């Protein structure tokens, strides 16, 4: 875990691989878990067709998790920018059009596009502002 | 031996890994019966002659005979070769050996040492269980009340299930 | 007839344990002297 | 209700006498000499080792020796 | 059922509970859950149809397995402290395991598929029991165990059964399905707070409790298990189309109603508590319960749906009145935001 | 030991007796040789509603000597009779009848 | 002890695989769900027993006491399924979708 | 290093007598040496330890020795006989050697002047005074926290009222 | 508890037997009876957070009483001393192990 | 020397269980005025020798039996067990001394009845499998009838084991304090020996039951542990209601005692074979459910007053 974590500490835009590589795992972990819920329920037909969609779905939330690492960690390189949202933005942005093309359609590469940066975004703005998620009770 | 208590602890698993694997349903009602005689010898290892043939006698030949009992009646109609079960079964024999193996390395461990019966007064009576199963009716009498309403309002559950 | 005699193994029982009771200060005794004896005869193995 | 008992007695013979012992032991300990006796005969017996309390000289009972004539003495459970 | 028998088992599916809140001692807790579980079992089973049987075949096994894994929490604890019963140096996992077991028999989140379906095959009746008078047991346990569980399981629970209960809901077309989502849903904050403030569940709790027994006694009332069904309430009886109205859209959150004051204060004790993040998509998402609410409103009240022939004939004869508690309950229900500073 | 060396044994005497049982000796169609018995079933979860009863009565051997005896006697007394009433309700259920 | 107790809790999650992966049969199933309250009885029964906590003696029964009439319902339901079907499959129980 | 007494220091003549004897011989060891033994008792359930009260275990191991040497000048060869039988049994009962019993204790009520227990005699705590200082703080427990502290006062109505949202109350 | 009937009818039917410290039949205290009290009359009227670390010394102690580990390891250790010693011979079996020594009553 | 015991503990029941099966052959005939077997040795006493040495030659057939793991496992099981019950018998001095002895007796003879299920499910049949249903209930419905029996009585000498049966004995018969018990626990062991008045498995005039498949071996251990424990069940009658003398000294007569009132009550059964109609199996159990286990739970109430009234509470130990 202190390996995902990592991602974190190295200021943004600086070493980009290392952050492609841990968000290509984190989605492809997701992907994982994602399929395995889409086989246990709504089961295949036979044993290779589950493990194919497990693999689509590894490979496409793989996919999804590259880029959006790729593209937030050179829209900051190029820009020049380490802390901004629109890095991430275009990072979340990029990720959905992947998420898109895996699907075949324009049109969730548009939702994708929209809701998804939005939502990446919202995590820089959350790193920057120290928003804390699940917190304990300190009432 | 010393390993008087592992080694039976590996055969109660080996019955789980067997009931696990789902066999067919009275082939592996065999292999409760198995576990439930292997769980049986293990309090008695402690001293619990009473909590121990207790299960001997209930879980035994009690629940687990009209269990199968059932799989007769129903259930049974014995249509995977449990022999391919057998064949996991056995993967598993060696397989849980794996899990044990890593810590078997990593190590308590070497058997088992004294890691039972850890405190007896070498001296002294009215120390045995079934002294402790009785405060159902000195100290300990509402674990007695509640236990009669399941039983009994267990009658009047089953044949209202049935009917 | 049972009742008159299972009332006697009663008062043979308290015969019977009260001999125990006169003699748990020698063997408690004993035994304190002897895990007393045993751990510091074993801290030495340890330690010697 | 007298005479349904007498049917209840000649065909039927079993349930009538399992439910009049099954009550006769339910008033045997309440109207008994002897009751009392069963927790006590019964609390009489010292399992476990009877601990010595300290002398202050303020307990006059507390017989000092096992054969002082204080204490609890059971000329009871003997010819109980 | 002979009487007796229907006596015997009510006292049990009551006395179950009770013994579960009344205990300390975790055994006599998992006993509580234990006969709750025993009693039900043959109610659900009454017309003994098909769907029954599978019902309280499902019912069981869920509910037996996680009656296991808690006794389990309980065993695992005796032996790390020798309590029975949980303290604070509890280990993590220990907790955990009650978490999820205990959010089983009361079907939160990625366990809440249990429910929809019992709550489809058995009667109206026992289906208020089954999700109303069978939630205070395992939620009693919990609230007692809160200072020590954790917050961030609780969380995920609670938003997914949150979207989970919404998302299911709004494709339901089934009465009955439709409350079964619902309490997943509102069950999901109840769970939320708990961490945090253990006395909010109890008002978010009885709410759902004062909300859900009248709506369910206005499906049964024309034992109506369709919105097709509900819809031509507007024939069989048209007074309950003004309060089924308010109850429904009370049951989500629109701010008039007395509906609104639990996730209100739900969310104000959260953003006390930071979860700013959490609260928010709850509320959001909380939006959605109310669109398939307003749909149901839609069929039954703003819009009238035909009707048959037949149904003039049930209108002649006297209608069997709705019992009194309807009514204490629907305004109870529908309007006491006024006074929401005492409820709390 | 002694008892594990008499069980064991027991054991090995069993074994022995068919081993030579199949061997002593050493087609023809020779080895050529249903519905639910729903009172059955009842009989055996009225035989496990009885032995947990029996479980619970075992106690009594070393309860009658607690110092509460009025107390054992109380709670043994009900056991007994809750779960005969509940025999009764069989009976007139007619579920014992076969 | 604490590796025995190792054992019958691994035991206990075995058998909870396994009835948390059905198969057939649903009396396996219920099989199993027996095979964890003898782990748990079995589990219980020791560590009362070299904690010497004969207080707690109590508990180890009362929890076979109430496993078998749960497990007396769940024969009950499957003997009905087995009436309404006649093959207790756990294949058969999806009329509720 | 705890403290535990060298083994030199833990020597003492010992009984060295089977079970049998010592069960033969109870009720009047129970008599006699009471003094030296009840002491030895109230050290060991005040003072919770086997390495303090060894001074009168040490008495213990003596009278119980005295005892039996009077026994072995006085009285020895019938009471050879007692135990002799007793051993016999699986749980040595007094139940069969009664005749054993009667020939050994007139023989001691007339030498030694010792009297045999009535039936009770044994099982009521007699007190016994000892000089040992009272072990206090036994299980030498750490000073405890103190109480949370107490609010104090009469309640007044509330400030303000419920300070809800907007509920003037 | 949730909902507190027994204190109120002042019956303790749930009370009596929850720690290893309780009433034990016939007397018989239990392994770490000395303990839990020792834990529990120190956590009595402060609160569980304040129970937690200010009373850890009494837990950390009866944490160790029962799962009795610490003492494993101890022993454990030793013991592979003894073994390393005892192949090259460094240690010898202890008189202890040879036996006799006088094994006194 | 302990293995010199069980050499002279399992060699002297298997050679009289067998002249158990001559005796069984004998007493029956004169009751039917025809002489038993007279011929292959002076008065029979060697003709078990011929049928033992016979059936364990006759073609173990495995008879396209479901599983043999069962069938050759039913058979063993049940003559395992029925020679581990004289384990902690309690003679004057028993093979081993079990505290929780009459439980252990108890328990083992519960296990029995899965050889009852597993011989008739393995074995293909619809005899097998009737037989073996309706056999066990009888079986387990028996259990229940004699658990109370035996925990009544114990009441009564006040622990669990044997050995103390003897003492509580040294005075007096507990026949006679409990009669009612004893009549049960009779027809509680003459018909949990799936025996007697009560054959109702092995129905052979109805049902051709569970051994019906079974043959040379397999049959005889089944049938070996059917006469080895109608040994037992009357040996635990002359410990728990017919208490013969036990002296520190002569610790014979006990055995010699035992002896004389164990062959009765084994020659009480063979009076019942040739006399009772076979119960049918609906009244087999009304017997039991209906008239029997009322009786015995009343009698068991009976049972835990009178030590406290009679402040008769035995002694532990
Ligand atoms: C109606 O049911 C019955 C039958 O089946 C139809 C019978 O055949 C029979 C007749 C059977 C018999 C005469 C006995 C069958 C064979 C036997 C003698 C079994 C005994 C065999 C032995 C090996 C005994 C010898 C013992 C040792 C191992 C030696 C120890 C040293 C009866 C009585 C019966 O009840
Ligand atoms: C004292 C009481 C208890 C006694 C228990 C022990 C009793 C037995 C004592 C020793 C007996 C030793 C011989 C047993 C029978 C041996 C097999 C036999 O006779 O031949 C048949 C066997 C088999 O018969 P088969 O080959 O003719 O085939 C018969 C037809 N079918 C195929 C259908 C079975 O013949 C042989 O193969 C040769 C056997 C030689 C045995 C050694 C000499
Ligand atoms: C300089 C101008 C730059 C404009 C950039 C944004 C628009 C870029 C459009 C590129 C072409 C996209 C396209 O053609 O696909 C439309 C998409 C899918 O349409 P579909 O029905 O699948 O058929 C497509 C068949 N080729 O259907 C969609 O989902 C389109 C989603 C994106 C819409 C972009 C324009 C939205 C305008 C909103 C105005 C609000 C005021
Ligand atoms: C609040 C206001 C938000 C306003 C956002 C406006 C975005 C408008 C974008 C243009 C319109 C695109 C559109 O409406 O398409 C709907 C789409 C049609 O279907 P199609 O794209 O062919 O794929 C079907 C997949 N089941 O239907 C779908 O594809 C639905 C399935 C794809 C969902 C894509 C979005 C996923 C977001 C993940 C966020 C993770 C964080
Ligand atoms: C991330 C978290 C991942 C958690 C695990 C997820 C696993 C994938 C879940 C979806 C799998 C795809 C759906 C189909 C699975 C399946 O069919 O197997 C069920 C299994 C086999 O039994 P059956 O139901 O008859 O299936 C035969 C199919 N021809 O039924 C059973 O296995 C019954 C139990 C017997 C086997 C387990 C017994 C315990 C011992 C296990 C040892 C290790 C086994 C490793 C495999
Ligand atoms: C905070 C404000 C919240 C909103 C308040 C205003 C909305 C109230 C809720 C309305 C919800 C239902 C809307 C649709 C109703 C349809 C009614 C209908 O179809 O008519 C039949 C119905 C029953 O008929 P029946 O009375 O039996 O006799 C006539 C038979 N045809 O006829 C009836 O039902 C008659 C009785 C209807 C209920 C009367 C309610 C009057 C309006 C209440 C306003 C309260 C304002 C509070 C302001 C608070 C400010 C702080
Ligand atoms: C393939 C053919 C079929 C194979 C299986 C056949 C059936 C096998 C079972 C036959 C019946 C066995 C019944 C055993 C019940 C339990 C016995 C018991 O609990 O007593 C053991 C006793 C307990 O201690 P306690 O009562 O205090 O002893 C008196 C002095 N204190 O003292 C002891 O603890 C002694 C040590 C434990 C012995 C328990 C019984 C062990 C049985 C081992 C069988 C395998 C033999 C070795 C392989
Ligand atoms: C507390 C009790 C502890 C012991 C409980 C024992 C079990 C109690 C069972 C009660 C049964 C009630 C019942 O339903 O009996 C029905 C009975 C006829 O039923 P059945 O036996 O099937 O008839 C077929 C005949 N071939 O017909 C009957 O009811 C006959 C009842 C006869 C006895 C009634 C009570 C008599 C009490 C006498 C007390 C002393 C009087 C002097």
């Amino acid at each position: 875990k202190r390996f995902f974590e990592s991602y974190h500490e190295v200021p943004d835009g600086t070493q980009c691989h290392r952050k492609t590589y841990i968000t290509t795992a984190l989605g492809g972990i997701c992907g994982i878990i994602g399929s395995a819920y889409s086989v246990s329920l709504n089961p295949a037909d036979s044993t290779l067709e589950a493990v194919a969609r497990v693999g689509r779905y590894t490979f496409t939330a793989a996919a999804i998790g590259a880029m959006f690492g790729l593209t937030t960690c050179v829209s900051a390189q190029v820009r020049e920018k380490p802390d901004d949202p629109l890095n991430y933005f275009i990072g979340g942005c990029a990720g959905g059009l992947t998420l898109g093309a895996r699907t075949h359609s324009y049109g969730t590469a548009a939702m994708g596009c929209v809701y998804m940066g939005t939502a990446a975004a919202l995590f820089k703005i959350g790193k920057l502002e120290g928003w804390e998620l699940f917190p304990t009770p300190k009432v | 031996m010393n390993n008087y208590i592992f080694v039976l602890s590996s055969l109660f698993l080996v019955g789980c890994l067997g009931l696990a694997l789902k066999p067919s349903p009275i082939y592996g009602g065999l292999g409760l019966i198995v576990s439930g005689f292997v769980g049986c010898l293990m309090v008695l290892g402690f001293g619990g002659s009473f909590l121990g043939l207790m299960v001997f006698l209930i879980y035994l030949g009690g629940m687990l005979v009209v269990f199968g009992y059932t799989t007769a009646m129903a259930t049974e109609e014995y249509p995977g070769s449990n022999w391919l079960i057998l064949g996991f079964l056995v993967l598993g024999v060696i397989m849980e050996v794996f899990l044990i193996c890593v810590l078997n390395y990593y190590d308590l461990g070497d058997g088992l040492g004294d890691w039972l019966m850890y405190e007896v007064d070498d001296v002294g009576v009215m120390l045995e269980g079934g002294i402790g199963v009785a405060a159902m009716y000195s100290c300990a009498t509402w674990m007695m009340v509640v236990a009669g309403w399941s039983l009994f309002a267990g009658i009047f559950i089953i044949i209202e299930i049935t009917r | 007839r049972m009742m008159r005699w299972n009332q006697e193994r009663r008062r043979l029982l308290i015969e019977d344990l009260e001999a125990r009771i006169a003699l748990m200060p020698l063997f408690q005794a004993e035994k304190d002297r002897r895990t007393l004896q045993i751990l510091r005869e074993n801290l030495e193995e340890e330690a010697i | 209700i007298s005479a349904f008992l007498k049917n209840a007695w000649a065909k039927e013979p079993v349930l009538v006498v399992s439910f009049s012992v099954w009550g006769l032991a339910i008033i045997m300990p309440m109207i008994s000499p002897y009751t009392k006796y069963a927790s006590m005969i019964n609390k009489a017996t010292p399992y476990n080792y009877p601990v010595p309390v300290r002398d202050d000289g303020n307990m006059p009972d507390v017989p000092s020796h096992p054969q002082d004539p204080l204490g609890p003495s059971l000329d009871w459970l003997k010819n109980l | 059922m002979n009487p007796i028998t229907l006596a015997i088992i009510y006292f049990t599916i009551f006395l179950g509970p009770v013994i579960t809140m009344s205990s300390t001692n975790l055994m006599l807790m998992w006993v509580g859950l234990e006969f709750s579980l025993l009693a039900i079992i043959p109610m659900l089973i009454n017309k003994k149809n098909p769907r029954s049987t599978e019902a309280a075949t499902k019912y069981f096994v869920t509910q037996a397995t996680a009656s296991m894994i808690i006794l389990l929490a309980i065993v695992l604890n005796y032996k790390q402290l020798g309590t029975w019963m949980f303290q604070q140096q509890t280990n993590g996992l220990i907790l955990n395991m009650t978490l999820m077991a205990l959010s089983m028999k009361l079907g939160l989140a990625p366990f809440h598929f249990w429910l929809p379906e019992v709550t489809q095959g058995i009667p109206l009746h026992m289906g208020l029991i089954l999700l109303t008078w069978q939630k205070i047991a395992p939620l009693s346990i919990l609230i007692q165990i809160y200072p020590l569980l954790n917050s961030t399981i609780i969380l995920m629970l609670a938003i997914t059964s949150i979207f989970m209960g919404a998302w299911g809901g709004l494709n339901q077309t089934q009465m009955r399905k439709i409350m079964a989502y619902s309490s997943i849903a509102h069950m999901g904050w109840m769970l939320a707070i708990l961490p945090y403030n253990p006395s909010l569940t109890l008002l978010n709790l009885m709410i759902y409790i004062i909300l859900t027994a009248p709506m369910f006694m206005a499906l049964m009332l024309n034992n109506s298990m369709t919105i097709n069904s509900i819809s031509l309430l507007w024939n069989k009886t048209p007074a309950m189309l003004t309060m089924i109205s308010l109850m429904l859209l009370s049951l989500g959150g629109l701010p008039p109603l007395t509906g609104f004051l639990p996730k209100w204060i739900i969310i104000t004790e959260l953003m006390k508590n930071n979860c700013l993040i959490m609260a928010t998509l709850m509320a959001m998402m909380a939006l959605l319960n109310l669109f398939f609410y307003t749909r149901l409103i839609y069929s039954t009240s703003l819009t009238m749906f035909p009707t048959n022939n037949n149904s003039k004939m049930m209108t002649h004869q006297t209608k069997t009145k709705p019992n009194l508690m309807f009514s204490t309950l629907a305004i109870m229900s529908t309007m006491t935001l006024p006074l929401a500073p005492q409820l709390i | 030991m002694n008892l594990y060396t008499v069980i064991f044994i027991n054991i090995l005497l069993s074994l022995t007796l068919i081993l030579v049982a199949f061997w002593l000796p050493q087609y023809s169609e020779k080895a050529n040789p249903l519905p639910f018995s729903m009172k059955f079933f009842l009989v055996a979860i009225t035989f496990l509603l009885f032995d947990l009863e029996i479980a619970l009565l075992l106690p009594l051997p070393w309860a009658i000597q607690t110092i509460k005896t009025s107390t054992m006697m109380i709670m043994a007394f009900i056991l007994v009779t809750i779960l005969s009433l509940g025999l009764a309700y069989e009976w007139t259920q007619k579920g014992l009848e076969w | 002890m604490p590796s025995t107790f190792f054992n019958l809790t691994m035991a206990f999650s075995l058998s909870l695989l396994g009835t948390l992966m059905f198969r057939s049969h649903l009396m396996s199933t219920l099989l199993c769900l027996e095979g964890m309250v003898l782990s748990l009885f079995i589990m219980t029964s020791v560590t009362s027993l070299n904690s010497n906590s004969m207080s707690s003696m109590p508990i180890p029964i009362t929890i076979l006491v109430f496993a078998a009439c749960e497990a007396a319902v769940g024969l009950a339901l499957l003997v009905k399924v087995s009436n309404t079907y006649g093959t207790d499959y756990v294949q058969n129980l999806n009329l509720l979708q | 290093i705890v403290e535990l007494p060298t083994l030199e220091e833990l020597k003492v003549e010992e009984v060295k007598v089977s079970s049998a004897v010592l069960k033969a011989a109870a009720h009047h060891y129970g008599a006699q040496c009471d003094k030296t033994n009840k002491e030895f008792m109230l050290c060991r359930w005040e003072e919770k330890d086997p390495r303090r009260c060894l001074k009168e275990g040490k008495l213990v191991n003596g009278c119980a020795l005295n005892f039996f040497r009077q026994i072995k000048s006085h009285c020895a060869e019938p009471f050879t006989e007692y135990w002799t039988c007793l051993d016999y049994s699986n749980m040595q009962l007094f139940r069969h050697c009664r005749q054993q019993q009667a020939k050994f204790d007139q023989c001691v009520l007339d030498k030694l002047g010792w009297v045999r227990p009535d039936l009770g005699q044994l099982s009521k705590v007699t007190k016994v005074k000892t000089d040992r200082p009272l072990p206090e703080n036994p299980y030498h427990s750490r000073a405890r926290p103190e109480p949370n502290p107490v609010i104090e006062g009469d309640l007044k109505p509330a400030k303000h009222g419920t300070r809800f949202f907007f509920w003037t109350v | 508890p949730f909902l507190d009937i027994q204190k109120k009818l002042g019956i303790s039917l749930d009370r009596h037997f929850m720690f290893l410290s309780a009433e034990q039949p016939y007397k018989n205290a239990a392994r770490c009876h000395a303990f839990e009290k020792e834990w529990i009359e120190c956590a009595h009227g402060i609160g569980g957070t304040r129970a937690k670390k200010e009373c850890k010394i009494e837990f950390d102690d009866f944490e160790e009483c029962l799962l009795r580990y610490k003492t494993m390891r101890r022993m454990h250790d030793i013991k592979k001393q003894r073994e390393k010693l005892m192949k090259e011979g460094k240690y010898t079996p202890p008189p202890h192990h040879s036996g006799r020594e006088e094994p006194r009553p | 020397m302990f293995f010199i015991n069980i050499l002279t503990l399992l060699v002297p029941i298997l050679i009289a269980m067998a002249f158990l099966t001559l005796v069984e052959r004998k007493i029956l005939g004169y009751m039917q005025l025809r002489k038993g077997p007279n011929i292959v040795g002076p008065y029979g006493i060697l003709q078990p020798f011929a049928d033992a040495m016979k059936l364990f030659m006759k073609e173990p057939m495995r008879p396209l039996t479901t599983s043999m793991s069962l069938f050759i496992i039913a058979p063993t099981l049940s003559l395992t067990l029925a020679l581990s019950l004289w384990v902690p018998l309690p003679m004057p001095h028993p093979l081993i001394n079990l505290n929780l002895g009459i439980l252990f007796i108890l328990a083992t003879s519960s296990l029995s009845v899965y050889s009852i299920l597993w011989s008739g499910w393995a074995s293909n049949s619809k005899y097998s499998l009737f037989g073996a249903l309706r056999a066990v209930a009888q079986t387990i419905s028996y259990e229940v009838t004699m658990a109370i029996i035996l925990l009544s009585v114990l009441l009564m000498n006040g622990s669990y084991s044997l050995q103390t049966l003897i003492t509580t004995q040294e005075h007096m018969w507990l026949l006679l304090p409990a009669w009612p018990m004893a009549m049960m626990w009779f027809i509680s062991t003459l018909a949990e020996t799936n025996r007697a008045p009560f054959d109702l498995t092995e129905g052979e005039s109805e049902l051709v039951g569970f051994n019906v498949e079974y043959a040379a071996g397999p049959f005889a251990l089944f049938f070996m542990a059917e006469y080895t424990n109608i040994i037992l069940m009357n040996a635990l009658t002359t410990i728990i209601f017919l208490g013969p003398l036990y002296y520190i000294n002569l610790p014979e007569l006990y055995s010699t005692n035992f002896m004389m009132e164990a062959l009765l009550l084994s020659s009480t059964f063979l009076w019942i074979r040739a006399s009772y109609p076979r119960f049918r199996y609906d009244q087999l159990m009304h017997l039991l459910w209906k008239n029997f286990l009322p009786l015995t739970l009343a009698l068991c109430m009976w049972h835990i007053s009178l030590p406290i009234f009679t402040a008769g509470v035995p002694p532990y130990m």
